[PDB]
């Protein structure tokens, strides 16, 4: 795909987007856990910003017929709409989900 | 060596009679009390929560003998009041190393410094207050009821006298009178609460008195209610002392009648070592085991006196008029944020009771030294305000109403802004020393459930910011009554200084007009040393705090 | 801050407010002497802030101690 | 030493060199005027050095120092992107500040130079402070200079002005206290980042938002409690009503970023139908009784009353649109009215003596410059699109519609009655009918030194409405951190 | 609980108050500057004794008679006979504003005191672990999630994993109406 | 004038390749982790003191 | 402080703005100033506060196609 950019090393997160097995008094380790948490938040919501820009060249391509040939991004669209929000890591980080 | 000093001034001003010599025995009570400062320092080296000397009948902890230093430093800058002039001369020729110390200055001195004035004809006056202090270092030192009621006397028939000092003033012979006559019924009823001690327990002595309470605490024939009750008895006595509300009326007529001078003293001096004293009893007669001996504290009328004192305080300050009226009011409300800390008896509130208890004895110094440098300072003004002719011993307090404060910014900005600090810092405004005070007796009182009391407090704080900022405005919001003496700077009106060196050889000779005149040095540098502290306190409070959370963690301790 | 700093500094800043409330000339020639002294006097006070500072530290230090032992040994007790 | 700290230490080098300077020569009062601003300026190109090296999406505390020494009260300085904008906005009206009020005082000169820079260092301190109490102690120490400044450079009623100020600040600041002083007591510290680990159980959550919101509501100021604001404003000098309108109205907005949103959040959220039925009382109240104002300086002073309401429903929105939108209406808010105190309290007055919307008809006809810059700050109080002001309400109405739908409708009325009297106050002023009769003599229109400031003022209001990307890629990260809520299969990841 | 006979304490709340009155009035007796006599603290400071026994068994009696109604005893009976008390001060006065405004005053102080906890008195002590309690506080740091949505709830944005098959199993209850969304591809 | 002139320099160019200002401005302002390093101290720190103020104050009378 | 330029200052304008700012210390409680008093400051609040709780997390827009129904609860 695209190259990993020198900008993309230097903020890309090491740390999984979780609060699990983190030891809060550890300052370093919490501090990532809600960096990672707000970057993936933040893809997401780029991801439907792009999405959203190819629907507008697609609609303006298509014109009239845009209802017929557009389908596939307007699901892709509508999915990461229900989806992607930037909540924040405060629920996150102090609550547990046991996921049981 | 307060005791040696006090026989050995005793001696000299008893073989005189010279008033002239008054001024260089208020400076050897000052060299005196230093002495008193060094011997005490060394004795701070051990840790304990008290040891008990001369028979058992007082007791030294590391509490006392810090509280022994700060009362002595304490009367220092007090008794600098009377060993030095009010006012002095000083020109740039005669300002190097060279001139002060090996140069002098000849000149007519005599109503430029106010030589022969009340305070420095007093020959007593140095003496008398070593005796008031004499028995506040005794009652912080206490332990036997007898040593308690010989010791509150001894402070209390000093403070009478110091009152009375200015014979010639029918205010302080009125004031005197009043102190005396209802500080005696107060002495009554500390004699009664010991009295009532003593026939329900067969001992004189604290300790034992405080482990009969200590076994008594246990969650028949004899069931000690006696301890609460005479506590409570010999709680009034010392509210009195202390004028906390309703035991109040006093102060107000009292330190509005004596001379600005004698009232600094009498108004700082007596609450530290009440106060002191009351911190370790309080203590030691808490109840550990909530039981029916705790429904009876005595500790409640301290609560109901801050409460009552919290609101008489500032209240009733509103409408006063009158400088002095005012600051005693003042002192009434702040000694129910004084008295909040001590009845909440935990590791916080002792701490902060230090503080407030430090700070404020400070702070409300320099108050009284910025209004008696206030009056001094008028000496070259002149005002034809009628309010101001009719004004009585208007040497002994130049400075009495609120009017008379108008405009000094214009006067004098840097002692307006000294003030002004000062008064700020009585309301409790950050970053000032007085808020500090007050976050931690608000914090140890929230964190204990004295909410309710705490919401009482703030809402009177607002109410007696009101009387604060109206001394402000006064200040600052208004043009000058007062005005420059025409006569001080006529143009053709000098007086001769002459410059001379070593052996008397004329060096040079000046020329010098009012504007040559200016404050002394010793009540110039005291306000500025203080007003710096309530200003720069947030980065120099290490120390301070260090040392009082120190005290409370041996008195706590096991 | 530094102390010796703060406190050289405060004794500067004394000076500087007595001569404001006296209403004298900051900077007279002749009497310049006055800011070291001022300076050196609170410069002094300050490596005695600093000797009282490490005291206190040992003694603060030590309780928290103390008051860890007493947790431990009362726990250690109940254990049974 | 660190760089936020010499933010703070020179303005107190000005304090120094105007209280010296008559040591070395009976000096001019101008010279005192150029020493105060300069020391602001200086300021302002620290401040703007701070901004170029500033990291946009850092979550960790920036241009902070090692203290390694800890005692019972130390200052803690550190940036983020919730306050650098509030930084700069301090360091952009200050200087303003001062030449728009430079021919006004005439006496107690230096006694006001030093007051207004002893404010910036106490205003800046507030924005830069990393601990809760701290933020208290300089959020409430610009309360003695602001009593002094009213009543020595004040107008006439500014004896009771400055009273109000002060009383009604320590009243509602003295609950704000009190919730602190407990959250210490329960966590140990109030430095932010231990602070913001914590949580607090829902009652004392639900008690501590009692407290932080009475003393906010106080200093927002909400309607029934705006008393204070109605006369200290008005009858503040020139510079003063700058001050206390851009930047010390701001401090309750910045500071429920740090006291409300990240540690107190199931309060926030449980309470803010009470939060947005105020709102929306004073959106409405406060804008009848803006058309009925015959006091112009008033009229500005009621207008920034709506404004506030707007951003504070902003800040209880939960969303990232509100909560950018309330920063943007703050600082859209700062510049806008500024502006308008400027016209009424430094061009109106200084030339008539009154602020009476009696006395003033047809003023465009003889100072059409005024008239010019005068109409742009009315469009932009009445959030007119190409005016940062209008994205501010619209992202701050919006999330107060996705939050609370209902209340953010009455709220939208705003775009209504902001309208009616910015345009009322302007026809009846600049337009209305020829030049007063009550005007004897003609007066000037604008000097280089009006024209110079307002030009300056709305320059920023239009450049920052046009490209709001200058202030909103500072914010996005880290007004991230504020939100609470999760998504159901966004959340909890393995 | 045990029903209190409101009569009986009322009597007792008015003869407590109304003595301390008894003795104001007596000052003013002792303080009077005329020759009032003795049975002035009757007749010229009567009205003064009289008004502390109103407030004061107003005050108790409706303080009790509140607990039998609401069956309960809390914070909520101080501000119902704080209200009632109030209101009695006002009457004496015969101003309408003042016969609300006292009652506003004595109800919401005699509530916010009870509700704090007694401060006039030894505060409750808990009898418990000081340090314990105060590092579980600032160390409870996460809660589980089914503690959280007791006090708030699911929803305003707070969608737990799960919420959206939960909203249809509610909607579906409370509309009668299945939730289907429409697909928007015409492929798949 | 200017704007249209400065925009055009300070342009990167057609792929990458910052120019040498842009690669000054990126120097000096790298603080690769050294505010983290900074911050982690500091609240570990005030952390110790938190649980020492509680020892200190809750301790058996 | 400056001198400004002469206005015609109306001493009936002059009086009626002196009227304005004084005009508070002439208040009373009266049947009709607690009437409105009432409404503007307990009524109208209370009634937008108990909507404002009623309808609180009711619907939600976002993402809300056909088959879905806006009513979150
Ligand atoms: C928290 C605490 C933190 C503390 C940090 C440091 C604070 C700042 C430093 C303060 C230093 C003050 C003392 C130095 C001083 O006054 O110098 C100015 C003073 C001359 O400057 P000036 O004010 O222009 O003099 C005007 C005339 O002299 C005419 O002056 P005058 O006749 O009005 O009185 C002259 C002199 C009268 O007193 C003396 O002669 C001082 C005697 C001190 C030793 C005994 O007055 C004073 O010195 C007052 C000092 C008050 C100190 C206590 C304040 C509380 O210096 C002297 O000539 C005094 C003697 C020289 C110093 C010897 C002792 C040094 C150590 C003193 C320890 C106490
Ligand atoms: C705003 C407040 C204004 C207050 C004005 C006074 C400013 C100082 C405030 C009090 C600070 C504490 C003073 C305690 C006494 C001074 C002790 C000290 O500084 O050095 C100890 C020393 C003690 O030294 P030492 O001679 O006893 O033994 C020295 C021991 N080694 C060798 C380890 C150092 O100073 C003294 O001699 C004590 C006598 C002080 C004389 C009177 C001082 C009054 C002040
Ligand atoms: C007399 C006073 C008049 C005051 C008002 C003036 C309004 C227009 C101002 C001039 C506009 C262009 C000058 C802008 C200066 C800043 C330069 C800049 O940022 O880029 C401007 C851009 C030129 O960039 P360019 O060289 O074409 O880059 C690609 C080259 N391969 O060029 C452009 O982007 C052109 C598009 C500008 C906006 C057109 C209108 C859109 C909004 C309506
Ligand atoms: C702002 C004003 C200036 C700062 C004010 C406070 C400065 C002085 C604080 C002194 C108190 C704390 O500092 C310390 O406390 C303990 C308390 O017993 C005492 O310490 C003393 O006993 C211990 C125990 O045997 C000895 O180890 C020590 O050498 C001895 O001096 C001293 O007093 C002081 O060494
Ligand atoms: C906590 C307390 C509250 C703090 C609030 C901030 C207050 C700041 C006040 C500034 C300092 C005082 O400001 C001070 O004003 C006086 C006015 O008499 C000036 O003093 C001078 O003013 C003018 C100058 O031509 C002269 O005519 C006058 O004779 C002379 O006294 C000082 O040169 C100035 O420094
Ligand atoms: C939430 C409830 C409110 C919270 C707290 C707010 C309380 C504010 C109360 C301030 C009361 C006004 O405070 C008081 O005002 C009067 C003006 O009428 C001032 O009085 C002053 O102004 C008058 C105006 O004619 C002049 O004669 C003169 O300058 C002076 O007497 C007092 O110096 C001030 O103390
Ligand atoms: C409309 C405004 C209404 C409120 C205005 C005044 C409130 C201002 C903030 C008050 C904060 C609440 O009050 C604070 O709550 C916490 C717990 O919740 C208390 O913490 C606790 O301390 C003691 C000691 O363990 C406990 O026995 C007790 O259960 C509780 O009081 C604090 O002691 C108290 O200070
Ligand atoms: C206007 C004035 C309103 C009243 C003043 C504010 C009262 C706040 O006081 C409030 O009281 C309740 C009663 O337990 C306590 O609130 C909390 O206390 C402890 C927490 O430590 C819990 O066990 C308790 O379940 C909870 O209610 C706190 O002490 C405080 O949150
Ligand atoms: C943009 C700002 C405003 C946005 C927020 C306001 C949105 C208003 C949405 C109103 C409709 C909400 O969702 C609507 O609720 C009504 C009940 O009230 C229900 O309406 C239903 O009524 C009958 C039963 O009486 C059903 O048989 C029928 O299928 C349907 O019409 C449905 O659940 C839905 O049609």
């Amino acid at each position: 795909p695209t190259p990993e950019s020198e900008a993309f090393l230097a903020k890309k997160p090491q740390v999984p987007p979780t609060f699990d097995g983190v030891d809060y008094e550890d300052n370093k380790r919490l501090k990532q856990a809600q960096d990672a948490i707000i970057r993936e938040q933040w893809v997401q919501v780029m991801m439907g910003r792009l999405v959203r820009e190819e629907l507008s060249k697609c609609y303006y391509r298509e014109g009239v017929n845009h209802l017929e040939k557009c389908g596939k991004l307007r699901e892709r669209y509508l999915q990461l709409l229900a989806n992607a929000k930037v909540k924040g890591y405060l629920f996150e980080q102090q609550n547990y989900w046991s996921k049981e | 060596m307060i005791m040696i000093s006090i026989l050995s001034l005793l001696l000299s001003t008893s073989v005189t009679l010279r008033r002239d010599m008054s001024i260089l025995f208020n400076r050897i009570s000052i060299i005196a009390l230093a002495y008193c400062i060094l011997h005490d320092t060394m004795s701070l080296s051990f840790i304990s929560k008290g040891i008990g000397l001369h028979g058992g009948l007082l007791h030294i902890t590391n509490l006392t003998q810090i509280f022994h230093i700060f009362i002595f430093i304490i009367s220092i800058l007090i008794l600098q009041l009377t060993s030095f002039y009010p006012r002095k001369v000083w020109i740039p020729e005669y300002s190097s190393l060279k001139d002060i110390f090996f140069n002098k200055i000849l000149y007519y001195r005599t109503k430029i410094i106010n030589k022969m004035g009340e305070h420095m004809k007093i020959i007593e006056y140095p003496l008398i207050l070593l005796f008031v202090i004499s028995g506040a270092v005794f009652l912080i030192s206490t332990n036997d009821l007898v040593s308690i009621f010989l010791s509150i006397e001894l402070q209390s028939y000093g403070l009478y006298l110091l009152s009375t000092i200015y014979r010639n003033s029918e205010l302080s012979t009125t004031g005197g009178l009043i102190y005396f006559l209802l500080g005696g019924l107060s002495s009554c009823f500390i004699l009664l609460g010991t009295s009532l001690l003593y026939v329900n327990s067969g001992t004189t002595s604290l300790d034992g008195l405080y482990i009969l309470n200590s076994i008594s605490d246990v969650n028949s024939w004899y069931k000690p209610y006696y301890l609460n009750f005479s506590l409570l008895i010999f709680s009034i006595g010392f509210l009195f002392k202390v004028s906390a509300a309703p035991f109040h009326f006093w102060s107000p007529d009292v330190y509005d009648a004596i001379p600005t001078i004698v009232t600094t003293f009498v108004a700082i001096i007596a609450k530290i070592s009440i106060f002191i004293f009351l911190l370790e009893l309080v203590y030691y007669t808490n109840s550990n085991a909530n039981s029916y001996l705790s429904e009876f504290s005595w500790t409640y009328a301290l609560l109901i006196s801050s409460l009552l004192s919290l609101i008489i305080g500032t209240v009733v300050g509103l409408t006063q008029f009158r400088i002095k009226r005012l600051l005693a009011y003042s002192t009434i409300s702040h000694v129910g944020f004084i008295l909040l800390a001590l009845s909440v008896s935990s590791i916080e509130s002792t701490q902060a009771f230090i503080f407030y208890l430090i700070q404020y004895s400070i702070s409300n110094l320099n108050a009284f030294f910025i209004l008696i440098t206030i009056g001094f300072s008028l000496y070259g003004y002149v005002t034809n305000n009628k309010e101001y002719k009719s004004l009585l011993d208007k040497n002994n307090s130049p400075i009495q109403l609120i009017s008379q404060l108008k405009g000094y910014f214009y006067i004098n900005p840097l002692l307006s802004l000294s003030l002004a600090i000062t008064i700020f810092s009585f309301v409790g405004v950050p970053p000032l020393v007085g808020f500090f005070a007050k976050q931690m007796v608000l914090s140890a009182a929230l964190d204990n459930g004295y909410i309710f009391l705490s919401l009482i407090a703030i809402i009177t704080s607002v109410i007696g910011a009101v009387y604060y900022l109206n001394v402000i405005k006064e200040i600052f919001f208004y043009s000058p009554e007062h005005e420059v003496n025409p006569v001080l700077n006529e143009s053709d009106s000098n007086f001769s200084l002459r410059i001379l060196n070593e052996k008397n050889v004329l060096i040079r000779s000046v020329l010098l007009k009012g504007r040559n005149i200016f404050i002394s040095s010793p009540f110039s540098i005291t306000i500025s040393i203080i007003t710096n502290v309530i200003l720069l306190f947030i980065f120099m409070n290490k120390e301070w705090l260090s040392m009082g959370t120190i005290l409370v963690q041996i008195l706590f301790s096991a | 801050v530094n102390r010796i700093l703060f406190w050289t500094g405060f004794g500067l800043a004394v000076r500087f407010w007595q001569l404001g409330i006296e209403m004298r000339p900051f900077f007279n020639r002749k009497s310049l002497w006055a800011y070291p002294l001022f300076g050196g006097v609170g410069a002094s006070f300050g490596y005695w802030l600093q000797s009282i500072d490490e005291k206190q530290t040992k003694m603060l230090e030590e309780r928290k101690q103390a008051i860890l032992e007493k947790r431990a040994r009362r726990a250690q007790r109940q254990a049974e | 030493m660190s760089l936020l700290y010499v933010l703070l230490i020179i303005p107190i080098i000005g304090i120094f060199l105007i209280s010296t300077i008559d040591s070395f020569y009976f000096f001019n009062v101008s010279y005192y005027k150029k020493i105060a601003l300069i020391t602001t300026i200086l300021n302002l190109i620290v401040s703007l050095i701070i901004y170029i090296l500033f990291d946009f999406s850092n979550n960790q505390f920036q241009f902070i120092q090692e203290n390694l020494d800890l005692s019972f009260y130390d200052i803690y300085l550190g940036v983020d992107g919730v306050s650098i904008y509030f930084v700069l906005l301090t360091t952009i009206i200050m200087p303003i500040a001062l030449v728009s009020n430079w021919n006004s005082i005439t006496n107690n000169i230096k006694s006001y130079l030093i007051i207004m820079l002893l404010l910036e260092t106490l205003l800046l301190a507030v924005f830069l402070v990393l601990d809760v109490l701290l933020f208290y102690i300089f959020f409430e120490s610009i309360l003695p200079p602001l009593f002094i400044l009213i009543g020595l450079f004040g107008s006439s009623n500014k004896v009771r002005a400055s009273f109000y100020i002060f009383l009604y600040t320590l009243l509602g600041s003295l609950f704000l206290l009190l919730s602190i002083l407990t959250m210490s007591s329960i966590v140990g510290t109030t430095y932010f980042d231990v602070l913001l680990k914590s949580s607090f159980e829902y009652t004392t959550q639900l008690f501590l938002f009692f407290g932080i919101f009475i003393a906010f509501a106080v200093k927002t100021p909400v309607w029934g409690l705006n008393s204070w604001l109605l006369r200290a404003h008005v009858e503040s000098p020139l510079g003063g009503s700058i001050v206390l309108a851009a930047i010390v109205l701001k401090l309750s907005l910045y500071g429920v970023f740090r006291l409300i949103l990240p540690i107190l959040p199931q309060a926030s959220l449980n309470l803010t139908y009470i939060v947005y039925a105020i709102g929306a009382i004073t959106v409405l109240y406060a804008s009848f009784s803006t058309l009925r104002t015959v006091d112009v300086k008033e009229l500005i002073a009621y207008s920034s009353v709506a404004h506030a309401a707007i951003y504070l429903m902003g800040v209880f929105s939960n969303t990232i649109q509100g909560l950018e939108g309330a920063i943007l209406l703050g600082l859209a808010h700062g510049f806008v009215s500024s502006g308008l105190f400027i016209c009424a309290g430094g061009i109106l007055y200084d030339r008539t003596g009154t602020r009476l919307i009696y006395f003033f008809r047809g003023l465009t006809q003889i100072m059409p410059l005024f008239s010019l810059f005068f109409f742009i700050l009315c469009l932009g109080n009445a959030g007119t699109p190409l005016t940062l002001n209008f994205v501010g309400e619209f992202m701050s109405l919006y999330g107060t519609l996705e939050r609370l739908p209902i209340a953010g409708m009455l709220a939208s009325t705003s775009i209504i009655f902001s309208a009616a009297y910015s345009i009322y106050m302007y026809n009846r002023i600049a337009f209305g009918g020829s030049v007063s009769l009550y005007f004897i003599d003609c007066f000037r229109d604008l000097t280089k030194r009006e024209f110079f400031i307002l030009f300056t003022l709305v320059s920023f209001t239009v450049i920052l409405g046009i490209y709001p990307s200058f202030v909103l890629d500072g914010l996005h990260y880290n007004i991230s951190s504020v939100v609470y809520g999760i998504e159901p299969n966004a959340s909890y990841l393995t | 609980y045990h029903p209190k006979d409101a009569v009986h304490l009322g009597l007792k709340g008015a003869a407590v108050v109304g003595g301390i009155g008894l003795l104001f009035a007596a000052v003013r007796t002792s303080l009077a500057r005329k020759n009032v006599g003795p049975w002035a603290i009757f007749t010229r400071n009567g009205k003064l004794a009289a008004t502390f026994a109103a407030v004061g068994g107003a005050y108790d009696f409706t303080r009790a008679a509140a607990a039998n109604l609401r069956e309960k005893e809390d914070w909520v009976n101080n501000g119902i006979g704080g209200l009632f008390a109030g209101a009695t001060m006002g009457l004496t006065t015969g101003r309408i504003p003042r016969v609300l405004g006292f009652a506003a005053l004595t109800g919401v102080v005699l509530a916010t005191a009870e509700y704090a906890g007694s401060g006039l008195r030894g505060v409750f002590k808990r009898d418990v672990d000081e340090y314990e309690r105060k590092e579980f506080l600032r160390k409870n740091r996460r809660r589980p999630i089914e503690e959280t949505l007791a006090e708030i709830g699911e929803g305003r944005g707070i969608k737990p994993p799960g919420y959206y098959e939960r909203r249809a199993q509610r909607l579906k209850e409370k509309y009668g109406v299945d939730i289907n969304p429409v697909c928007a591809d015409p492929d798949q | 004038a200017s704007s249209f002139v400065i925009y055009n320099i300070s342009r990167p160019g057609p792929n990458g390749e910052p120019s040498s200002l842009h690669k000054w401005f990126s120097k000096i302002s790298d603080y690769k982790d050294e505010w983290e390093t900074r911050n982690t101290l500091m609240a570990a720190a005030l952390e110790q003191a938190a649980h020492d103020k509680h020892l200190l104050l809750t301790a058996e009378r | 402080g400056l001198q400004h330029y002469k206005i015609a200052m109306d001493p009936a304008l002059v009086r009626l703005g002196s009227m304005i700012s004084n005009r508070y210390k002439y208040f009373r409680w009266t049947k009709r100033t607690a009437l409105v008093s009432f409404m503007y400051v307990v009524v109208v609040p209370s009634t937008i506060g108990y909507l404002a709780y009623k309808t609180d997390g009711l619907w939600d827009l976002r993402a809300k196609r056909r088959g879905d129904l806006i009513s979150e609860r």
